[PDB]
RNA sequence: GCUCGGCCGCACGCGCGUUACAAUGACUGGCGCAAAAAGUAUUUCCUGUCCUGGGAAGGUACGGGUAAUCUUAUUAAUACCAGUCGUGUUAGGGAUAGUUCUUUGGAAUUGUGGAUCUUGAACGAGGAAUUUCUAGUAAGUGCAAGUCAUCAGCUUGCGUUGAUUAU
């Protein structure tokens, strides 16, 4: 098998995956994202720091491999 | 100084080494005076390995 | 208040200070960068060009750093300082020195803004780059608004 | 005319030196020069003042 | 002041009850509770010493393997606090209570082995000492680190924070750790 | 030559060497000249900061500490650093203040650590022959 | 000065040089028992003291051994005449030395003497000197053509320790027969 | 069909080497067209020996105009670098039991004469 | 950027030099996918075109793509030094050419057959299927192993 | 003695070993952490400044050291901090090859080493077997010394980071 993960987001999707994080979980790392949003680690990364600036997640722990942020309200039950 | 060297002068085959050391021992001693008392400070028996260099700067 | 009006390089995080000063240079525009920069990787003993097309901004910015450090630091020993491993592959890595013109390259250009001199009257290592008061002060106010920065944050 | 007697260069490299004592050129200890192969040398060793402490 | 682990965790809320394990597990002393899990401790000179090192310093010392990352202790610690990080993002309770939990909770108590008498031989029924069951729990928590991180995305700290939370969760599924404890228990449930 | 009211203790691990010089006044750690904020590996910054917390940040508000440390790596180079602090103040409580701080000091720190005033006595171990270290050895072929 | 020379380069070549002498001296001082070289160097001189058994054939008849040797150490290092001296020196006890002892018995075993006897002749001797203790050991052809090894001990010995290197004094000499190098070891341990 | 070296034919690069004036074997123009080994070994030094060689080809190439090939010319030189000058001569080069002949073209000029006389012979099998 | 507004256009396989391009990549080392392109040719391909080094293949533009091309055909009179080229100067004309998908294998093909016309050492060795730099054929290579001019499949 | 080969020749069998199969990773920057060894019969040995070159490397412009004085009390590499890359023969891994450039040597072709672009194989953790090892130890990580004009995947040593498990 090969896991195709996303390179691009489309501009029909992008601020609502953004503006909702809990879809990925209480932990966000690179590999939580990778997961609940098939999109490629990079990208990944790019996504939690976009919404991290925005204010919606915050950092617990940078090592140089490893990702570690928390939603700010709690997790918000979906839909 | 260490030499490391291979004991068994053929391949005879464990590999055993010797250590090999020389040690040099270097003293330095200072003195104010002139010559003939350095003259006299030097007249004594020494033991044969002993390397004795003598430098002398003038001093006002 | 006893709150240090002045703070020496000594007491920043020298990370901060490289991208400070580097950003510095670029608002400046007082750099020239050279054509053989676009061409060239760092040392010897890498595969790929650098990441950052600042870079030789952020390594002149450290190098400074280095000279405000350790005067009297010539070429080879930085080539040494900024070398690294390389991989000759199924060989043993080993220590490999940096390019030497870039490194010369950003001394010239740093007494250009007269913030090193060249000693003449160090007479073993003659020529051999020290900081200058300018540069000096230039470093420590660049150093300053950074720990202020710093202090500043809760 | 033994003109071409030994005249290949021995400037440097296995044949330009050799023990002092047996005038063996393999596995010779140059090293504070003293020119000695190593059989040689471990003869030699307590009268050149070379001990085995260790 | 009381240390905090990475500062962060209070080592006061860890209370061990099962009486074998409070002089096996170290975070009781004043001596064990440290800010940072790196002593460079002696623990190997004398048989026992290991007991009183730092129970999370025995953690990493375990995850420092193999030739590629031996020595590098650094890496560990690392791991180990993000580990301990996503420990309480999960649960919420002490990333400690967590892990003194699920050493306790996982490893095994009976073990089998071949004792020779005159002629028999053939597995025996035997029981593990506390020191064993303890430097157990961490290899297996450890092993089955390494085995599901090795090509996946999941980082160490991800599968290792995973595994301590299936550990103390006592989860036959989801933990390694209890799938062997298990496994052995069962194999010396039948050697008797 | 006004002897000043300085005192100088020495701390060791591995090949690492760190000489603390401690005077009175208000309170600065500096490590090489430059604070601790600063020492390479972050992690072990903690090791330092351990016998301030241990002792109070009031027994250090009181002096200035300055500690030059060159030896082997960075993690020895650390626990020497930890250790020349740590029994410079209590040379200190020695010579400027009464016996009885020094003692109480003394218990307080190494009730918690030992490595603060006594030194790890471990060094490098050198190479047997016939092996790539200083036990093992070239692989044997028996059959 | 002459040339400034490495004082470890110069300090092996000042082995190396006294090595070069004892080999010369050991070989061409054959007959009279040849014990040490004691070398004393002065910017003016080189002072070499030779200490053997026998001094009357180091000088010779009115230094015929003694002048050439000195004319020797001459050629082959090149010397002024005021820059070498040759002293002879008595060993006061000749039990006590070994090469002198097994010089004695190189003699001894050339004249068809047999074994045992001389043996005992050399042993009986340094052990009459005071010697505590004494060995020899002959190896090589004795008896045919298969090689023999044969040891005589009597009195104290030791063998193992740093005492070895002090208390035991040894030398070996290769003798030559009609039917090959035979050798022999002599270990005098000495008195305290 | 045409013959070409870095952008030059056999015409021209005779036009370079026997260009007036330049008394070395070798002359810098061709030397600057060379691969960096055999610059190297121009501009450090050549022996004078060479020169009688290239010589003995110049006598055996004009000595055989009918074309029944030249006369052979038996030399030890192997770390001898090729001259355009000896294109179309056979030289024998020593293998070291044998005298190998070649026969020059023009592709092989750059080259050293020994890269062609095979030392050695090559490996042909069998046991089992 | 990831955002890319219409799906309908990026190009999951782009075509360049007579090679396939993998769209889902970043642009340089997707470049690599041609003969004659290792990494810092394409990160360089990248600087004299303007191009960007981060972003994805798909958000290629077919102008660029043709330029690319370009490059590869005059790479010295687009720029760039000479000694960043897979063929210096040539055994037949003095010129510096970099190598591209085809041209590469034809140029290499060609310079074995005249070492083989030669009669060269290392052209027979070459013909033989044998190593080249003269190492040691004792031990290693055995039960067959890649002789020089590797080609991936 | 001299010249050229040969010991390095390859269907294969057997030993030491270097490097890898990657995310505890590779790569791009940043970062004043060693120890121990060496060193000039005067320009030759360590080499520090300086200058040129994109680079390996070249100048010879100013200099020190037969050395606790000079190279240096530095210049090591794991490690750490950012950032890229995102589990796929992928930048993991680099064998093998083709041009160019440099250095040691009269001599480098049968690639002495080094540099730049390319080219990119096997290898996805290894059957029966089997080696060494108990603490600054294993393992990783570099550094020196021997060899030596040039040539370390070897040896002999040197530190750095530092274990699992017995007893
Ligand atoms: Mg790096
Ligand atoms: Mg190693
Ligand atoms: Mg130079
Ligand atoms: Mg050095
Ligand atoms: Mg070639
Ligand atoms: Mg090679
Ligand atoms: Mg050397
Ligand atoms: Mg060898
Ligand atoms: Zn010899």
């Amino acid at each position: 098998d090969k896991v195709n993960h996303a390179v691009f987001i489309e501009k029909k999707n992008v601020e609502s995956i953004i503006n909702n994080p809990s879809k990925v979980g209480k932990v966000l790392t690179v590999s939580t994202v990778v997961e609940k949003l098939k999109v490629n680690g990079s990208l990944a990364r790019q996504l939690m720091r976009t919404m991290a600036d925005r204010k919606l997640v915050e950092k617990v722990a940078k090592n140089g491999n490893q990702w570690v942020y928390s939603v700010i309200g709690g997790v918000k039950e979906d839909k | 100084l260490v030499i490391t060297v291979r004991k068994s002068p053929c391949g005879e085959g464990s590999k055993t080494w010797d250590r090999f050391e020389m040690r040099i021992y270097k003293r330095i001693i200072d003195l104010t005076c002139n010559v003939p008392d350095v003259k006299t400070i030097t007249n004594f028996r020494i033991d044969p390995g002993v390397e004795i260099e003598l430098t002398m700067t003038a001093d006002q | 208040s006893n709150n240090q009006s002045f703070f020496t390089v000594k007491d920043v995080a020298a990370a901060d200070f490289i991208r400070e000063y580097a950003s510095h240079l670029k608002k400046a525009n007082k750099l020239s960068i050279p054509e053989f920069t676009q061409w060239t990787t760092t040392s010897v003993a890498r595969e790929l060009a650098p990441q950052d097309s600042d870079w030789v901004y952020i390594r002149t910015a450290a190098l400074a750093r280095k000279v405000y450090l350790k005067p009297h630091t010539g070429i080879s020993t930085l080539k040494h300082i900024f070398g690294s491993n390389k991989d000759r592959g199924n060989l043993r890595n080993k220590h490999q020195a940096c390019h030497g013109k870039i490194l010369r390259w950003a001394l010239k250009s740093l007494e250009d803004l007269k913030i090193i001199r060249k000693d003449k009257n160090s007479a073993t290592k003659k020529f051999s780059r020290v900081i200058t008061k300018e540069g000096m002060t230039e470093l420590n106010r660049i150093a300053t608004q950074i720990a202020i920065k710093q202090r500043q944050a809760k | 005319p033994n003109k071409l007697w030994r005249t290949h260069p021995r400037n440097y490299g296995k044949d330009s030196k050799e023990c002092r004592v047996c005038g063996a050129r393999q596995g010779l200890i140059t090293k504070y020069e003293m020119m000695t192969c190593r059989r040689c040398f471990r003869e030699q060793a307590p009268h050149i003042g070379f001990v085995k402490y260790r | 002041t009381q240390p905090k682990l990475f500062g962060k965790w209070n080592y006061d809320e860890v209370k061990i009850q099962d009486p074998c394990f409070q002089n096996y597990i170290a975070c009781t002393t004043t001596k064990s509770q440290v800010f940072v899990p790196h002593t460079a401790g002696r623990y190997q000179v004398k048989k026992f010493r290991k007991t009183q090192c730092p129970i999370v310093e025995r953690l990493i010392g375990t995850l420092m393997f193999h030739g590629r990352n031996a020595g590098k202790k650094a890496l560990c610690i690392k791991v180990v606090k993000n580990a301990f990080e996503i420990i309480h993002l999960v649960t919420g309770r002490n990333p400690l209570e967590v892990f003194v939990g699920a050493v306790q909770n996982a490893g095994p108590r009976e073990d089998s082995t071949r004792i020779g008498t005159a002629g028999v031989v053939r597995k025996q029924a035997v029981d593990v000492a506390p020191m064993r069951r303890v430097n157990l729990a961490i290899y297996f928590i450890i092993k089955g680190c390494r085995e599901s991180a090795f090509k996946s995305m999941r980082s160490i700290a991800e599968t290792l924070a995973d595994e301590i939370i299936n550990a103390e969760k006592n989860n036959t599924q989801s933990s390694w750790a209890i799938r062997k404890k298990d496994e052995i228990e069962k194999v010396a449930k039948g050697n008797r | 030559q006004q002897k000043p009211q300085l005192v100088q203790t020495f701390g060791r691990k591995k090949n690492a060497v760190a000489v603390a010089s401690v005077r009175p006044g208000k309170g600065l750690l500096k490590v090489n000249g430059s604070p601790i904020d600063m020492i390479n590996p972050q992690i072990l910054q903690a090791k330092i900061y351990e016998p301030i917390l241990l002792l109070g940040q009031q027994k250090f508000a009181n002096l200035d500490i300055r500690i030059r440390v060159r030896g082997s790596g960075y993690t020895s180079q650390v626990y020497a650093i930890r250790q020349a602090l740590s029994k410079g103040i209590v040379a200190y409580h020695a010579k400027y203040v009464d016996e009885n701080s020094k003692r109480e000091i003394k218990e307080q720190l190494m009730q918690y650590d030992r490595s603060l005033l006594v030194a790890d006595p471990r060094r490098m171990e050198p190479k047997k022959c016939g092996g790539r270290g200083a036990r093992s050895k070239m692989q044997k072929a028996y059959r | 000065t002459t040339r400034a020379i490495n004082k470890k380069k110069k300090f092996v070549a000042d082995g190396v040089f006294n090595a070069e002498l004892h080999s010369f001296f050991s070989k061409s001082l054959q007959d009279a028992g040849y014990a040490g070289i004691e070398v004393r160097r002065t910017p003016t001189k080189t002072e070499i003291r030779i200490k053997a058994t026998k001094p009357q054939q180091v000088i010779g008849v009115e230094g015929k051994k003694h002048k050439e040797l000195t004319q020797f150490l001459q050629k082959r290092f090149g010397y002024s005449d005021d820059q070498i001296q040759i002293w002879a020196e008595p060993i006061k006890f000749k039990g006590l030395c070994a090469s002198a002892q097994v010089e004695a018995m190189n003699y001894k075993l050339l004249k068809d003497v047999p074994v045992r006897l001389a043996a005992n002749y050399i042993i009986k001797s340094v052990i009459q000197d005071g010697a505590k203790g004494c060995e020899i050991i002959i190896s090589g052809k004795l008896k045919q053509q298969r090689a023999k090894t044969m040891k005589f001990k009597q009195g104290y010995m030791i063998c193992t320790g740093q005492p070895k290197n002090d208390y035991i004094d040894v030398a070996v000499r290769h003798v030559f027969f009609k039917q090959g190098i035979m050798g022999v070891k002599v270990k005098i341990m000495l008195p305290y | 069909k045409k013959f070409t070296f870095r952008g030059k034919g056999l015409e021209e690069l005779t036009a370079l080497a026997s260009g007036s004036n330049s008394e070395k074997l070798i002359s810098d123009e061709l030397a600057a067209l060379f691969d960096a080994k055999t610059r190297r070994r121009v501009k450090r030094g050549i022996s004078e020996k060479y020169a009688k060689f290239v010589n003995k080809v110049r006598r055996s190439k004009e000595k055989c105009p009918a074309g029944e090939k030249p006369v052979p010319v038996k030399t030890h030189y192997r770390s001898m670098i090729v001259i355009p000058e000896l294109v179309g001569g056979i030289v024998g080069v020593y293998n070291g039991k044998e005298f190998v002949n070649v026969e020059v073209k023009f592709d092989m000029i750059g080259k050293y004469l020994a890269e062609f006389a095979m030392t050695y012979k090559p490996t042909t099998h069998g046991k089992t | 950027s990831f955002v890319i507004e219409k799906e309908s256009d990026f190009k999951y396989i782009h075509r360049i030099l007579n090679t396939n391009i993998d769209g889902k990549r970043i642009t340089p080392i997707a470049l690599t996918g041609i003969r004659g392109i290792g990494r810092r040719f394409a990160y360089i391909i990248c600087k004299v075109l303007k191009i960007d080094p981060n972003a994805r293949a798909g958000l290629l533009t077919e102008d660029q793509c043709n330029k690319i091309t370009d490059l590869i055909a005059d790479p010295e009179a687009h720029g760039i030094p000479t000694w960043l080229l897979n063929r210096i100067n040539d055994f037949k004309d003095g010129k510096n050419y970099q190598m591209a998908s085809n041209t590469l294998d034809t140029k290499m093909r060609e310079d074995l057959e005249r070492l083989k016309k030669i009669k060269s050492h290392r052209g027979l060795r070459h013909f033989w299927g044998l190593k080249v730099r003269g190492q040691h054929t004792k031990t290693s290579g055995r039960h067959g192993v890649v002789c020089g001019v590797v080609r991936k499949n």
